[PDB]
């Protein structure tokens, strides 16, 4: 693990964001908008989906 | 960095990065006025002499 | 601003060719106060020398 | 420089100003995503972690 | 002289005039510099600026 780590930032893919860190960006206000697209998945307090 | 927006700057809209469509400091269409190394990625931008 | 974010991103607020051509059919003014403010010139010229 | 292996692992142990200016791999990685400069989060970690 | 063909117009060395000698003064010439592209009119505004 960790000879190979070079190995995965030759490969020149744009990883994508997960929902979380897509979920971060977001400011108070912003947050009850319906210009936000990750609400659809905040439906726990407790957990994530 | 304050000038970066480091909150909400990620990915790859187009080839230029996206702080690079939000405030000056970052395109490498701007040059400073004093220069010593002409940068890496000048294929953007001309050059006349 | 974060809702007003649709009415602000039209490519039709950042067209100036009806602006322009409005400003060319209105010409050049003519007032003896106007005639300061009208001359300018801009020429190109290699950087050799 | 030539006898040191960077290990980018973790949330916070990873961000790019160190590791990526170490190897030339992940330099050559950040230099064509250059919007992947972040610490909050970061540029991706790879999918072994 | 090309000053409509600057990036950097009448407006800054003007204020490079009057401005005292603090931080504040050097970084408010960085926020002077933000993009007016509708791309940035997008983001400026999501960060409630």
């Amino acid at each position: 693990a960790a000879r190979r780590i070079p190995h995965f930032y030759r490969v020149r893919r744009e990883v994508p964001r997960t929902v979380n860190e897509m979920k971060q960006d977001f400011v108070v206000t912003d947050f009850y908008k319906v210009g936000n697209i990750t609400l659809y998945t905040e439906l726990h307090p407790f957990f994530d989906f | 960095r304050i000038s970066a927006l480091p909150g909400l700057n990620n990915g790859q809209l187009a080839e230029e990065p996206l702080s690079a469509y939000v405030n000056a400091l970052h395109d490498h269409r701007l040059w400073p006025p004093f220069v010593t190394h002409l940068p890496r990625n000048m294929e953007g931008v001309q050059v006349v002499a | 601003f974060v809702d007003a974010l649709k009415t602000l991103c039209h490519p039709v607020l950042h067209e100036p060719a009806p602006c322009l051509q409005t400003f060319t059919e209105r010409g050049p003014p003519s007032e003896p106060a106007m005639q300061r403010l009208l001359e300018c010139r801009f020429q190109q010229e290699p950087m050799g020398g | 420089i030539e006898y040191s292996l960077p290990v980018p692992f973790h949330r916070f142990y990873s961000n790019p100003t160190i590791c990526a200016a170490l190897s030339d791999d992940i330099k050559r990685y950040v230099t064509e995503f250059p919007h992947y400069h972040r610490h909050d989060g970061g540029f991706p970690l790879p999918t072994a972690f | 002289a090309h000053e409509y063909h600057n990036w950097l117009r009448s407006p800054f060395s003007r204020y490079s005039a009057t401005c005292p000698n603090v931080l504040h003064s050097v970084m408010t010439l960085a926020a002077m510099l933000y993009k007016i592209s509708p791309v940035s009119l997008v983001l400026q505004t999501k960060a409630h600026i």
